[PDB]
């Protein structure tokens, strides 16, 4: 099927009242033998996170082209940039070559540092423009958290409230999935600081 | 086949400047005499516009540009070398942010990146620089307003009030009389008409002194009645009849 | 000051040329002495090439192209090593594509825009190299005069080189003599001969250094050295 | 000054003619083709005292069976590497044979002269056409030994005996009378070194001086230090026997 | 014509050396005076301004000195326009290094690869070359501080204190005679206050002609950090030295 | 060095020498042309010499057309002078391939300029001194007029012409604009506005002419025509019977 | 200062034969240009005139004349035949820091 | 120094480079070649200069004809007569690939022009430096353009070259008195011979010999033809029975 | 780009790119070497006067080639550390190709390969780069000493020195060094160095360097107060009158 999901895993984000909640696995390998235990793919620069889905040529080697020309912004501009802003040159790198782009949809969740609204971002694989006000993710195993969090998350949530929303919610959708599992990790975005917190799941 | 002269411009001189550079401010001596200022409250960019024939209209002629809403910009010296910038600008702009990102970089990087290409012209062999110096403001994101003076070597000058044209060390002195915390929009366009207009001589009308204000945004200038998730194109120019208004005023 | 008109390459003089073709023109005579003529049916070129030394030898101008036709170059040949090899594969490339017998025309009109595009184009030095090609063709032998200002032309016969014009004119009265009669290609050679004797003022009649070509309707073309002169000296 | 394009009053480039002076600035050669094998040789004179002869070459080897030489700056010397030894594989490559001399020095004239102001196909960026004097010498199959040179200007003659290098007005006026159908190799060693001892300033030394020899079956062979003193010696019992 | 304007500015002069690398000096003569020091803490950048005015805005404030990393800055010496090129260049390159090891790169591996930017002008292309003289400062796990300065002509060399612009060799003297193995970040501001008042011609010093920025080790943790100084804190600096003007 | 005979540099004065002796003779042509906007239409007139019995008055024009709506005044150099009308040409036809609407005279006008512009760039390649003056009918608009300078500019003008006599006809003309206050003209009838543009061009000549001695032209609403020798011969016995 | 361009117009070859260069002064001649100047000078007996000699930048005869006029018209004002140490250095630094420039170039 | 010979890239007070002016006198020195616009037709002439009895006539035609509906003829130098002829037919050739018709004469003066007026912009180019004669018969009718050195082409019922080029064309205007549109052009090619005769009386030195190619609008409808047997003594015994001394 | 050439060819031979290219090495540092039996030693100098660096943290002179060979030399800085690292692929070209290191005779070729380019073809200037190339062979503890001309020419060498005034240093080495008799201790080669070095730069030992190149990839640079050890030994008996 798809060459970037030999590895699997899934990057969930979503959106609650003065906060954003996004979250990913540990899980690492190839088809149904895993190899990287301490794998995470939320990466971070700035005050906003970017979550990254597929194969480790596109995720970890691509990573050193995100930081590019983010440095060159954190060089020359010495400032934030809206979550807004990032995700065109995500979406324009995807489409420069049509023949051969990337197959790794990011995910993008962060905080405004000017206005201090919540906003998410981050496409799929070909760069569908996809935004919302909930959640946004991204994978194979996407398709289950597109109606988890409709049963599940409530406008204008706590942090507190929304940590328990995507957690559970993760927790659950990887030990359905085979290309996800072997731990979750999760990011609480505030205004300034970020709260780590690990979490214990099914092993096998 | 084309192109076969390699070699650079003019070598040092026992000067140490270059005097490509040195002979490009006697255009800007010799040309239109612009100005501008920063009142934190709008940007206002007025000049003047040499007619030396009465068959000539001056309505085609239009030395404020516009490369992007919030930034505007006008020159000084030759004409047709700021022309041709504006549509090399409005293609690196194409290809800078503007489509990487969703919005153009500031002012203060984005004229960096095209007077990097002025100095550009300074260097490589075959092309000559220009004779023209550029007095470019705009709006910026955090900084608020921004104004910026542009030799033809590229280096930006981060001013608050200034002139260049013909007469321009009297019509500076002026300037820096006349400051404070903060200033309005209006007084830009009084200060300006006290100092542009009295500094030369011959052109009384509006038609022959073009002028453009920065800060105002009128709804008719949008184009569409949906969400506005940004102000508008701040950037505003009088026309004829609303120039020769403001020289009424004093 | 004549480094405007004579050193620059597309500057034009007062009278209308270049003063780099007036050098060109000189290099015939600085160079070997040749003798060529056409008799029709047979065809017959005499070219005597001094040494620089007794124990030295010289070196060959005359190319070989094919059968039916061939070529002896005056004056030097700096360039010729590349130009003449580059027109011998330009023999055989008309041979062995457009099947041409490559008369003296076609062969002297793309030579004449050849050393006009390096005063044309700039980065490049002109020839001036003189070549006097002969050929074969259904309407018989053609000789073709090619002078660094890329003259195109035919004549019955030319010497050009050091002293050579007593050889040109002198031979003008008996020319017609020589074309009409054929068949006999030694009496034509030793036409060529006592041409050697009027171009040398100063000392005798050589043998290796004398060369003599030979090329015909049955008879292919060839070069004669050695032994071959023998009967001819 | 000006255009490289500029000619002689009689046609001719100024880097050519003006090429023979940089042949006397270099080492006096004189190489001879007799009935048996072909000598070579060249003078490496001093330029100091500690200088060591032993890892500088002067006589260089594009085949087997023939031989090259150098008289002049050596940085020419080297565009031959890739060029005339190329050019001698390049025959093998295709006809498998040894290449005619006669052939071989035409072959080579076409890679050794290109040059001019600038053109797109063929490379004229070379400035000066020659600063060296190479010696080209050989067997051929079918006449026999071959004893040609490569001019500073780029052409090329048959030499029965050629001198080159500064002394070569001097040598190469007594070398009409010296060389003849008769010589041999035994008889054209010492007749080398008793040239030389008129041309090279100095003492004949083993390190002032480098010989070679070109024959048809062993091929192209250095006289080491050791065999050079040997014809050192030999020449100074010839010339005291002379008289 | 295309030859008898061309002189070969870029080739051997008849004086044994290259005319641009010659007057380009009296260029960096012309170009402000920057004075770098590397204390124990920290490095030391100081800068001057061309004509500076009242309504002269200082927000970003750098021109003559910028900051490649946390870790390493650079600071220039000539016209600004033609460092700018170089500016971002060295960053490109240093972005390369992220792609390549994914680490911090030391300064003396980006010092000579600039140098044959403008040395391959002269090589070949018949281009010309800057006359802006680069002054490089950075961190190291290794060697410490590191605090070096090139020129025009391709030559790097160590400096504890450097100093370039106007008065070179006057600056340089007080410097060395005035040098202390042991200096803090406020022991070698105050060295430089007074030296940079020497250099020019103005009326002592003031915070609107003077361009700053250091780095130290550590804020709130004890190491990889650097801020550019604004210019109000620039005046602060002038009460806490204790040098009024 | 120094001078700009050969090369282009910046002279002491601010003013290039090349842009001099363009600026300078626009007049060795000796030849003179007027242009005038009407109403709803253009008229333009150019003045025509014919120097010989051979020459066919046909082929001889300094208007051409370049699109259906467009117009062109050209005065200069003849062997120059089509040197922008065939790029211009070129350039109208890019104009439909790369929109599919008729050339806007704000485009054609600046295209020419910035393309003589970039030859201030370029010291190797000459830019063209001759005047142009690109003339046409818009829809929206009306009549405009821009005269493209060699150094690069170019601005509205309601008229123009060539020569030394411009500032003579100018005169005349802003009498007349200055009391009605208009720009082009506002009388229609574009047939006694021909005749209305050679009363001017009479008062700096002096002279009549016959049919084949003036070139004149009308730009109407989304047409451009030539009059032939029968409709100019007209309007010239016409105009004595008004005035 | 350069006679270069100048000279093979003029000099010709055997008419006029001099060639004489500025050389930069060794340990030995520094000495002797600076010690013979003093001897008809008085200065402190506890200065040594070799201390400045050991590391100094290209300081010749021509320098050498106006550190001995400076420090000597500094001592002077006070109305004495001696210089003291200060005034040793102080003549020095303005010299070099006036006329004495060098290239920037090191290494090399 | 001057530069207008130099230089062809610079501009001239009189509109004209002295480069350009050069290229006049090249022509002018050549042989004399006119050119004949009728109703029936166009026809060329050309003169071969005999400078030895070693030249063979009937031989050399500096008469290029493109295809057979269209006519041209140089003058001056060789090579840049030549050069043209490549240039023009390769673009005849164009013309049919693409169109798949004939070019008319209009048609192909403007690849003429585009030529000159190129070579004159760069400085490295060296321009043409001789004049161009060309015509034929197309779908419309008989037309004739003549090339100049500096570029500048237009319509010419004659056209005359080399030595007397204004006196040759005055016994043009006489037969356009005579026939106002020319009408029988067959007697315009005994006229012809008439008029290089007129050249004959100053010029002559040597054996002349005359060759005229030429194409018509009636006879030939586009096809070419050649002037031989009966019909060349006949023109040439016309120009001498007028002056028989 | 450039279609012309950079270089014009001399009547008599006397060109105005070999004239200074030699030159560029008279106004640069000396670079002193001599050879030995199982090593090579190559000395140097600084012409900075006040030193404010270290000489590990700024490197001069020192470059390396193979594991066992350093190479040393002083014509320029700029143009001379661009053949350096052209060797240096060119060393490595010879272990992705030969697979074994490379002999020092090409290592010289190599250098004056990249200049021989530079006097023939234009559109590129040449240096005045003059190397003194060192180091040995694989499996051979024989050092090799080759003067690198920027005209291309080289020469087997053993005392040979290149610098200021570096004729007449050689001139000592002449004699009282014998090139048959060559020195066998390694400290021998430093005693004769020594007391050339001190010809030149004369005081200020901070900018005398010594580098000695040993086998099985030893490199030991000498300090200051292994220097002054020596310069005692030279004023004992030659200040002595027999």
């Amino acid at each position: 099927s798809d060459p970037s999901s030999i590895n699997g895993g899934i990057v969930v984000a979503m959106t609650g009242k003065d906060c954003v909640a996004i979250a990913c696995d540990l899980r690492l390998g190839s088809q149904s033998l895993g190899v990287s235990n301490k794998f995470e793919k939320i990466f971070h620069y700035g005050h906003v996170f970017l979550g990254i889905t597929g194969l480790a040529t596109d995720v970890t080697t691509l990573n050193e082209m995100f930081r590019y020309k983010t440095n060159l912004y954190k060089l020359k501009e010495e400032r934030a940039i809206e979550p807004e802003t990032f995700t065109q040159l995500v979406s324009s790198s995807l489409y420069e070559r049509r023949f051969g782009p990337y197959f790794v949809g990011p995910v993008v969740a962060g905080i405004n540092s000017k206005s201090g609204k919540p906003f998410i971002a981050g496409f799929d694989l070909i760069g569908c423009i996809d935004e919302a006000k909930d959640f946004i993710v991204s994978g194979t195993a996407s398709d289950q958290l597109f109606g988890m969090c409709e049963s599940l998350y409530e406008p204008n949530l706590e942090p507190e409230d929304l940590f328990e929303t995507i957690s559970q919610a993760l927790l659950n959708a990887a030990d359905r999935d085979a290309l996800s599992g072997w731990g979750a990790v999760v990011y609480i975005i505030k205004k300034d600081e970020v709260v780590k917190r690990y979490l214990k799941m099914r092993q096998d | 086949m084309t192109d076969r002269y390699s070699f650079s411009l003019t070598t040092f001189s026992p000067s140490g400047k270059l005097g490509q550079i040195d002979y490009a401010l006697t255009a800007v001596k010799q040309g239109v005499t612009s100005l501008g200022i920063k009142a934190t409250n709008g940007v206002v960019i007025a000049t003047e516009k040499k007619s030396s024939s009465p068959l000539a209209m001056s309505e085609t002629l239009s030395k404020v540009s516009l490369l992007t809403p919030d930034i505007g910009a006008v020159y000084s010296g030759m004409g047709p070398d700021y022309r041709v910038l504006v549509d090399k600008s409005r293609k690196v702009a194409h290809t800078s942010y503007k489509r990487i990102y969703g919005e153009y970089p500031p002012t203060k990087l984005l004229v960096s990146e095209v007077a990097k290409i002025m100095q550009e012209a300074t260097q490589s062999g075959g092309v000559r620089p220009f004779g023209v110096s550029l007095l470019i403001a705009g709006h910026d994101e955090f900084n608020g307003f921004s104004l910026y003076q542009v030799d033809p070597s590229g280096s930006y000058f981060p001013w608050k009030a200034t002139a260049i044209g013909k007469g321009s060390v009297a019509a500076k002195t002026f300037l820096e009389k006349r400051w404070n915390d903060e200033l309005e929009l209006e007084d830009a366009i009084h200060i300006a008409l006290l100092t542009l207009k009295e500094s030369v001589e011959g052109e009384f009308n509006g038609d022959t002194i073009e002028l453009a204000i920065i800060g105002d945004e009128n709804p008719d200038l949008l184009g569409y009645t949906g969400i506005p998730t940004d102000k508008g194109p701040r950037f505003r120019k009088l026309t004829s009849q609303e120039i020769n208004d403001r020289l009424e005023a004093l | 000051f004549r480094n405007n008109y004579d050193g620059d390459t597309v500057t034009f003089s007062p009278t209308g040329r270049l003063f780099q073709v007036e050098y060109a023109l000189e290099a015939i005579k600085q160079g070997s002495v040749t003798v060529g003529l056409r008799s029709n049916t047979h065809a017959v070129l005499v070219a005597l090439k001094r040494n620089a030394d007794e124990l030295s030898s010289y070196q060959k101008k005359i190319i070989k192209c094919d059968e039916h036709m061939g070529l002896s170059l005056a004056g030097l040949a700096p360039d010729a090593r590349v130009l003449s090899n580059y027109l011998r594969q330009q023999c055989n490339y008309s041979s062995l594509v457009f099947n041409r017998k490559l008369a003296v025309e076609r062969a002297g009109h793309l030579l004449c825009d050849k050393a006009q595009k390096n005063t044309q184009s700039y980065g490049g030095r002109p020839y001036g190299v003189g070549l006097l090609i002969i050929g074969y063709d259904k309407s018989g032998a053609h000789l073709l005069e090619f002078q660094p200002s890329g003259n195109v032309t035919e004549l019955y016969g030319t010497a050009i080189g050091a002293r050579s014009q007593g050889a040109k004119t002198y031979l003008e009265r008996t020319l017609d003599t020589f074309i009409k009669i054929d068949g006999n290609p030694d009496e034509l050679i030793k036409a060529g001969v006592e041409a050697i004797s009027q171009s040398l003022r100063d000392e005798s009649l050589t043998v290796d250094n004398l060369s003599i070509a030979i090329v015909g309707k049955d008879t292919p073309f060839t070069i004669y050295d050695g032994e071959a002169v023998a009967k001819y000296i | 000054d000006r255009g490289v394009s500029t000619f002689s009053p009689e046609g001719r480039l100024f880097q050519v003619e003006y090429s023979l002076e940089a042949i006397k600035l270099g080492s006096t050669a004189i190489g001879i083709a007799t009935k048996e094998g072909v000598v070579l040789g060249v003078e490496k004179r001093a330029t100091s005292p500690l200088l060591e002869s032993d890892s500088i070459e002067k006589i260089v080897e594009i085949d087997r069976h023939i031989g090259c030489a150098m008289s002049g700056l050596t940085a020419d010397a080297r565009s031959m590497i890739e060029h005339a030894r190329t050019a001698a594989v390049t025959h093998n490559l295709y006809y498998d044979e040894d290449i005619n001399v006669e052939s071989l020095t035409q072959s080579v004239c076409d890679l050794a002269l290109r040059f001019g102001e600038g053109a797109s196909g063929e490379e004229r960026l070379m400035s000066r056409p020659f600063g060296v004097a190479l010696l080209i010498a050989g067997h051929d199959a079918d006449d026999g030994y071959q004893l040609f040179h490569a001019e500073p200007s780029g052409t090329f003659y048959r030499y029965n005996a050629k001198a080159i290098g500064s002394g070569s007005e001097g040598a190469q006026a007594e070398l009409l009378n010296e060389w003849h159908s008769s010589l041999t190799l035994k008889e054209a060693e010492l007749l080398v070194l008793k040239i030389l001892k008129q041309v090279m300033e100095e003492k004949l030394d083993e390190n002032n001086a480098q010989l070679s020899c070109i024959t048809k079956q062993d091929g192209f062979k250095i006289y080491d230090n050791e065999k050079t003193a040997e014809l050192i010696k030999e020449l100074k019992e010839k010339e005291a026997a002379e008289s | 014509g295309s030859r008898r304007y061309d002189s070969r500015t870029t080739i051997f002069s008849p004086e044994g050396r290259l005319y641009q690398v010659e007057y380009a000096l009296e260029s960096i003569s012309h170009a402000g005076t920057a004075i770098g020091i590397m204390a124990s803490d920290g490095i030391v950048l100081a800068a001057e301004r061309k004509v500076t005015s009242t309504l002269l805005e200082q927000d970003t404030s750098t021109e003559k000195l910028y900051k490649l990393n946390d870790k390493i800055a650079v600071a220039v010496a000539g016209l600004t326009a033609d460092a700018e090129i170089l500016i971002n260049t060295a960053r490109i390159h240093a972005q390369n290094y992220l792609k390549t090891y994914n680490e911090d790169i030391p300064v003396e591996i980006l010092v000579r690869r600039l140098s044959d930017i403008k040395q391959g002008y002269t090589q070949h292309g018949g281009l010309r070359p800057f006359g802006v003289s680069f002054i490089y400062a950075g961190y190291d796990d290794r060697y410490g501080y590191q605090l070096y300065t090139s020129n025009p002509s391709g030559n790097y060399t160590g400096w504890k204190a450097i100093s370039v612009g106007a008065n070179t060799s006057a600056a340089q003297t007080l410097l060395q005679m005035d040098y202390k193995d042991d200096m803090k970040v406020d022991d070698a501001i105050e060295l430089a206050l007074k030296t940079l008042s020497k250099t020019t011609d103005s009326s002592a010093l003031t915070y609107d002609r003077l361009e700053f920025a250091t780095i130290r080790k550590g804020a709130n943790d004890g190491e990889v950090y650097q801020k550019i100084f604004k210019p109000q804190e620039i005046k602060d600096i002038l009460v806490k030295t204790g040098i009024t003007k | 060095a120094g001078y700009d005979r050969h090369i282009t540099i910046f002279s002491p004065e601010g003013r290039l020498y090349q842009v001099e002796y363009a600026f300078k003779a626009t007049n060795q042509t000796n030849i003179n042309s007027l242009a005038v906007r009407g109403k709803d239409c253009t008229v333009v007139i150019s003045q025509k010499k014919v120097p010989d019995k051979l020459l066919d008055p046909t082929t001889v024009s300094y208007i051409f057309c370049i699109s259906r709506t467009i117009g062109m005044v050209v005065n200069g150099p003849i062997p120059d002078a089509r040197n922008a009308a065939l790029r211009a040409k070129a350039e109208a036809a890019e104009f439909r391939y790369k929109y599919g609407y008729d050339m806007p005279c704000d485009v054609l006008a600046k295209r020419m300029a910035n393309l003589s512009q970039i030859y201030t760039q370029r010291a190797y390649m000459r830019p063209l001194g001759v005047i142009l003056t690109f003339v046409s009918v818009d829809e929206e608009l009306g009549p405009s007029i821009y005269k493209t300078d060699p150094a690069g500019y170019y601005v509205g003008y309601k008229a123009t012409a060539t020569g030394p006599k411009q500032q003579e006809i100018t005169t005349n003309l802003e009498n007349h604009f200055k009391k009605s206050k208009i720009d082009h003209i506002n009388e229609e009838s574009w047939e006694k506005v021909v005749e209305f543009a050679i009363t001017h061009m009479i008062d700096a000549l002096g002279t009549e002419f016959s049919k084949n001695d003036l070139e004149v032209g009308v730009a109407t609403k989304d047409k451009f025509f030539t009059l032939s020798a029968e409709n100019i011969e007209e309007r010239l016995v016409a105009i004595a019977e008004q005035d | 200062n350069k006679i270069e361009t100048l000279d093979p117009a003029l000099i010709r070859p055997g008419r006029i034969d001099r060639k004489i260069l500025f050389e930069n002064p060794d340990l030995s001649t520094k000495k002797k240009i600076l010690g013979i100047h003093t001897s008809k000078m008085n200065l402190s007996e506890d200065v040594n005139l070799e201390t400045l000699v050991t590391t100094k930048d290209d300081l010749s005869g021509a320098d050498i004349q106006a550190m001995c006029t400076e420090a000597g018209l500094l001592a002077l004002r006070e109305r004495r035949m001696q210089v003291t140490a200060e005034d040793f250095k102080q003549a020095k630094e303005r010299v070099m820091k006036n006329k004495v420039e060098e290239n920037l170039e090191g290494l090399y | 120094g001057t530069g207008y010979d130099l230089s062809n890239s610079v501009f001239s007070p009189d509109g004209r480079n002295f480069q350009v002016e050069y290229a006049v006198k090249a022509v002018e020195n050549g042989t004399t070649s006119i050119g004949i616009k009728c109703n029936d037709g166009v026809v060329f002439a050309v003169e071969k200069l005999i400078t030895s009895k070693l030249l063979v006539p009937q031989k050399n035609v500096k008469i290029q004809v493109v295809d057979r509906h269209i006519g041209c003829v140089y003058s001056g130098l060789i090579p840049d007569g030549r050069h043209l002829v490549n240039r023009g037919r390769e673009e005849a050739a164009s013309f049919k690939k693409l169109y798949k018709t004939p070019i008319p004469i209009p048609a192909f003066a403007d690849r003429l022009g585009q030529y000159v007026q190129a070579h004159t912009l760069y400085n490295s180019v060296r321009p043409f430096g001789v004049s161009t004669i060309f015509g034929g018969v197309d779908k419309n009718g008989a037309h004739l353009y003549m090339l100049e050195p500096s570029g500048s082409y237009w319509g010419y019922k004659g056209a005359a070259t080399g030595k007397g080029r204004q006196s040759a064309k005055a016994e043009l205007e006489k037969l356009v008195d005579h026939h106002p549109e020319g009408l029988s052009a067959r007697e315009a090619v005994k006229q012809a011979a008439k008029i290089i005769y007129l050249a004959h009386e100053d010029n002559k030195e040597k054996d002349f010999e005359l060759e005229i190619s030429w194409c018509s609008l009636s006879e030939t409808n586009g096809l070419h033809k050649f002037v031989k047997g009966d019909l060349l003594q006949e023109a040439i015994d016309f120009a001498q029975k007028e002056i028989n001394g | 780009g450039y279609d012309r050439a950079l270089s014009i060819f001399s009547p008599d031979g006397h060109i105005f790119q070999v004239e200074y290219a030699l030159e560029a090495v008279k106004r640069g540092t000396c670079a002193v070497g001599v050879k030995g039996k199982n090593c090579v030693v190559l000395g140097c100098e600084r012409r900075s006067t006040l030193k404010l660096q270290d000489t590990r943290i700024t490197p001069s002179k020192v470059s390396k080639i193979d594991s066992h060979v350093v190479l040393s030399f002083s014509g320029l800085n700029a143009d001379s550390r661009i053949l350096i690292e052209k060797a240096r692929v060119e060393a490595q070209s010879h272990r992705l190709t030969l697979e074994d290191p490379v002999t020092v005779e090409y290592l010289t070729r190599y250098v004056a390969g990249v200049q021989q380019r530079y006097t023939q073809s234009g559109g590129v200037r040449p240096f005045g780069v003059s190397t003194l190339i060192a180091g040995f062979d694989p499996r051979d503890d024989e050092p090799k000493l080759y003067q690198t001309e920027p005209s291309g020419i080289y020469s087997s060498w053993s005392a040979q020195t290149i610098g200021r005034n570096s004729k007449t240093v050689r001139e000592f080495l002449e004699k009282n060094y014998d090139r048959k008799e060559p020195p066998a201790t390694v400290e021998e080669c430093v005693k004769l160095t020594v007391r050339s070095l001190l010809e030149v730069v004369q005081t200020g030992a901070k900018n005398i360097e010594i580098t000695v190149v040993k086998p099985d990839s030893d490199i030991v640079a000498l300090s200051s107060e292994e220097i002054n050890q020596y310069v005692t030994q030279i004023e004992q008996e030659k200040q002595e009158q027999q």
